[PDB]
RNA sequence: GGUUGCGGCCAUAUCUACCAGAAAGCACCGUUUCCCGUCCGAUCAACUGUAGUUAAGCUGGUAAGAGCCUGACCGAGUAGUGUAGUGGGUGACCAUACGCGAAACUCAGGUGCUGCAAUCU
RNA sequence: GAAAUCUCCAGUAGAACAAAAGGGUAAAAGCCCCCUUGAUUUUGAUUUUCAGUGUGAAUACAAACCAUGAAAGUGUGGCC
RNA sequence: AAGCGAAUGAUUAGAGGUUCCGGGGUCACCUUGACCUAUUCUCAAACUUUAAAUAUGUAAGAAGUCCUUGUUAC
């Protein structure tokens, strides 16, 4: 918060500091990500994550996300 | 010296001061631009219907 | 491989019959489109198609909902007229054209006039419009994807239909007997092939050359005791029988279409419903998640 | 300098539709046009012959002439303070029947049938159309539908 | 498994490529004429690079196509020279193969203008019955995966009659 | 109901992978004297339906399939926008009042239908 | 040999279509081959610029005469 | 307006796939670039699958509709 308040002085106009309700850089709420991770619906990637959906070929949906279906 | 180049300002007011008018349809429009083959035969068809009606009425 | 999703989304499919490789829409547009000042006059098309084992000859007009068949003639029905062999050779195509011509003229009541070339000579002729009588029935040859060759069977069906007394515009540039070096027809050669002379001269030559291939090919002629010489005679008698009754007797059609439907309904795999699809995917999961 | 060629500013108007390029289907060529038919003008960029000028895109006219591959169309064009009659030679591809005329004829048929049946009884059977009317009275019960709703909600950032 | 699912030598194309044009192409034409027994076809230049000494459309190469039995007799004649020795390479993933030779004019004696050594590219195209569906004008279609010739199927077909081996040296 | 010929709309029809297909049809498929076309009967031509094969084409089925299509008080009356005020705000911009009103997204369902003629346990 | 010819596979055009750019085009409008002169004759009608004058350009016919194709058909200069 | 895990053109970041594509590095080396795959941040007056509001064309009938049947060299 202090880092961004110090960066605000370099910009013209008005800027606000908002704490996000999302987990990190994902588009998921904190409990939503927690329940999507405790169940193996979230897979780590380079720096972001891939998600499991009920769409697509099963073989891919098991080869990828092998921890799910348990 | 420079002046205005173009404007349509006031142009619709002029156009509407005398009531933009439709082209005033008629029965029997001009047969201009109709296919000449049809037009030629239409002449003889109308000649025959004129004979038939004249004989029928007299 | 690797057909990307964006390739699939941006792919525009051809018309279905272009995908199937059956209809040439470039040729069909010019075949079908009628002079707009002939408002509802049908433009009739002599569709001549060659499969293996058969020749399909149809007179076809076009509507928005689809094509309509004025008359249909087939090479496989030529047995009732006298020809049971070579039901795809060039003379058979001629007889099928002669058949569709006589049949369509009878259906339209235009057969007393326009009897056509009654006696075949191989000359180039068109159905001439009689003096003060009805004009000859108009049909234009359609050959689909068939290539244009001097001596191709489509133009033999064309010749047969022309001689049958319907008007079909055509040149003689593609009949057998035409020469590119000397631009003229062979009326005698054209006539001889009309009466099966090419195949009859083949079995004549083949019989002396070697009998084993003369027994493999032309087995059926040997089977029913048909000589090469009689092939001219049977084609002549078949043309007369075609001119006698082109009426198209249909099949008696045993095993009515309802039980054809019943019998063929048990050889088609039924689509599985959405619930059963859920059961199948649940079972595949459950077997995989059973911890081996 | 400026540029006012025949097909200027037609970059999008004469586009084919997306995944709709190619040969024109045979229905447009098997449609029949008679004199007096009301037609809509929409140019097909595939067919470069007999095209309407871009002004006539979306205009609706009357057939006055029928030729081999084309149709003569009369359009009324506002030139200054009056309308002028324009005659267009358009191939059938750039032309379609207007469904307004077909549906009005349907109403004319239905009016005739209603008039014919009304002549048996019920004079003045209200052939004219009516604008949508204010609703009549009605009774709204709460059986299984008891009113229950909240207030405006507080402000949350959502980000 | 099915008689219609049998490998066959559909084609045997036979190519020679020259950096220049002239009497080299003409004798590259007679050497094809004598063996194949049919007129060869010469090829143009797609584009000019100014480094291989070739200019557009100057007939830099010759090639002839043979089919049926003659393709088999020519192939055996050319494979006896290699002593039935091919590699793991030289078999394409589409099921075709080919190789190269040089100066087999010691067989098929014509007047024998044995002045000039000619290399020679054999390439052979394998197919099963039904390849016509991909070449016919009407209802042209694509062969199903099971019916397609593959490299493994061609290798086994070669390791059978034609009694050869691959990947060796 | 299958199939063929000619179609209409032109993916719910396409693409990938994989399994089925009785009969008939279609097909692959046999030959090169003939008319024709080839470097090459591969294609195109012709001839026999004869020598054979459903292997492929073709058709249908499967896919928590890709694509495509349809709907949804899904997102969303959101974004945008016509009209109004001596509304707010230094401004940038924004709110309100009377109207119109998306797209993405998220689920859900679906995967050719049909015309004419001929033919088929 | 990364770039010569030859063969197969995939390939919705990512090429090409004289020339700018935009549109259009896949058994073509692109490529190759065969034949040709419709880039011809005689008038009117129309669209665009617009005063609904001219010029240019273009469109659909009509009366001939022709080219091509088996034919429907197309062609009165150049895919627009 | 919207879109960019849709085409075109821009644009941030790592993941996975081990290729005579000048990675030096053994003669199969965490210490390499590209290319392909699934993802990710951000854009377009001369981009776009979609796609408003406002504006805009036509029709809402007697010069019509229905029935019967006369002319023609088309
Ligand atoms: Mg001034
Ligand atoms: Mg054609
Ligand atoms: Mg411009
Ligand atoms: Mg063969
Ligand atoms: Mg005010
Ligand atoms: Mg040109
Ligand atoms: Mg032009
Ligand atoms: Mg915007």
């Amino acid at each position: 918060v202090e880092g961004l308040r110090r960066a605000r002085y370099k910009f013209p106009g008005q800027q606000k500091i908002i704490l996000s309700k999302k987990w990190g850089f994902t588009n998921l709420d904190r409990p939503e990500y927690l329940k999507k991770r405790e169940a193996g619906e979230v897979k780590d990637d380079g720096a972001f994550v891939k998600f499991l959906s009920k769409k697509g070929s099963l073989e891919n949906n098991i080869r990828e996300f092998p921890e799910y279906f348990a | 010296a420079k002046s205005k180049n173009h404007t349509a300002h006031n142009q619709t007011r002029k156009a509407h001061r005398n009531g933009i008018k439709k082209p005033k349809t008629y029965k029997y429009p001009s047969l201009k631009g109709v296919d000449p083959k049809f037009r030629r035969n239409h002449k003889h068809a109308l000649h025959g219907t004129a004979k038939a009606l004249a004989a029928a009425k007299k | 491989d690797a057909k990307s999703s964006a390739y699939s989304s941006r792919f525009q499919t051809p018309f279905r019959r272009r995908r199937e490789g059956k209809t040439d829409y470039y040729q069909r547009k010019r075949l079908v489109t009628q002079h707009k000042a002939k408002y509802n006059t049908p433009k009739y098309r002599l569709v001549v198609r060659f499969t293996n084992k058969d020749i399909i000859c149809q007179i076809i007009s076009s509507t928005i909902t689809g094509d309509v068949v004025l008359a249909a003639a087939y090479s496989h029905e030529l047995p009732r007229y006298g020809i049971t062999h070579g039901l795809t050779n060039w003379a058979a195509a001629y007889a099928t054209g002669l058949l569709i011509a006589r049949r369509t003229l009878q259906k339209l009541g235009l057969d007393e006039t326009y009897k056509g070339v009654e006696e075949v000579e191989g000359e180039y002729e068109l159905t001439e419009a009689v003096e003060d009588g009805p004009r000859p029935f108009k049909v234009f040859l359609d050959i689909g994807l068939q290539r244009t060759t001097t001596g191709a069977r489509v133009f033999g069906a064309l010749k047969g239909a022309s001689d049958g007394g319907l008007y079909v515009p055509h040149s003689e540039n593609r009949f057998p007997g035409w020469d590119f070096e000397t631009e003229e027809i062979d009326p005698e050669l054209l006539r001889s092939y009309i009466f099966g002379g090419h195949v009859s001269q083949y079995m004549e030559e083949l019989a002396d050359d070697d009998e084993e291939r003369f027994s493999e090919l032309f087995k059926g002629y040997l089977a029913d005791d048909i000589d090469a010489d009689s092939l001219e005679d049977i084609y002549t008698s078949a043309h007369e029988a075609i001119r006698a009754d082109p009426a198209f007797k249909p099949t008696e059609k045993k095993f009515t279409k309802e039980q054809y439907a019943a019998e063929s309904k048990k050889y088609r795999q039924t689509k599985l419903s959405k619930e059963e699809r859920a059961a199948r995917v649940a079972a595949k999961i459950a077997a995989l998640a059973g911890q081996q | 300098g400026k540029s006012h060629g025949y097909r200027s500013r037609t970059r999008y108007m004469f586009q084919r539709d997306f995944r709709k390029h190619g040969a024109v289907h045979l229905s447009t060529y098997l449609k029949v046009y008679k004199v007096g038919d009301i037609v809509d003008i929409k140019a097909n960029g595939s067919i470069q012959k007999g095209m309407p000028h871009k002004f006539y895109q979306g205009k609706t006219g009357v057939v006055y002439n029928v030729t081999k591959s084309s149709v003569g169309v009369i359009i009324n064009k506002m030139v200054g303070n009056r309308y002028l009659e324009k005659r267009l030679n358009l191939r059938v591809e750039h032309i379609k029947h207007s469904k307004c005329r077909q549906e009005f004829l349907e109403r004319v048929k239905a009016n005739a049938a209603k008039r014919a049946e009304a002549k048996a009884q019920g004079v003045a059977v209200q052939l004219k159309r009516q604008p949508a009317q204010p609703r009549e009275s009605r009774i709204v019960s709460t059986e299984g539908n008891v009113p229950q709703t909240l207030a405006p909600v507080p402000y949350e950032t959502f980000i | 498994q099915n008689p219609m699912r049998d490998l066959k030598i559909e084609k045997l194309v036979l190519n020679i490529s020259v950096g220049e044009s002239g009497d080299r192409l003409t004798r590259a034409s007679k050497v094809l004429e004598q063996l194949s027994g049919q007129t060869p076809v010469q090829s143009k230049a797609r584009y000019t690079v100014r480094t291989f000494g070739i200019r557009r459309n100057e007939k830099i190469a010759v090639h002839v196509t043979v089919r049926g039995p003659k393709a088999e007799e020519i192939l055996e004649r050319g494979l006896k020279v290699k002593e039935y020795q091919l590699r793991d390479r030289n078999f394409s993933a589409t099921g075709n193969f080919g190789f190269g030779i040089d100066e087999h004019i010691d067989l098929g004696i014509k007047y024998d203008p044995s002045i000039g050594i000619f290399g020679m590219d054999f390439y052979v195209v394998m197919n099963r019955p039904g390849a016509r569906v991909t070449r016919r004008k009407r209802c042209k279609g694509t062969v199903g995966n099971s019916h397609k010739t593959t490299k493994e199927d061609t290798v086994s077909w070669f390791k059978q009659k034609y009694d050869a081996d691959v990947l060796d040296k």
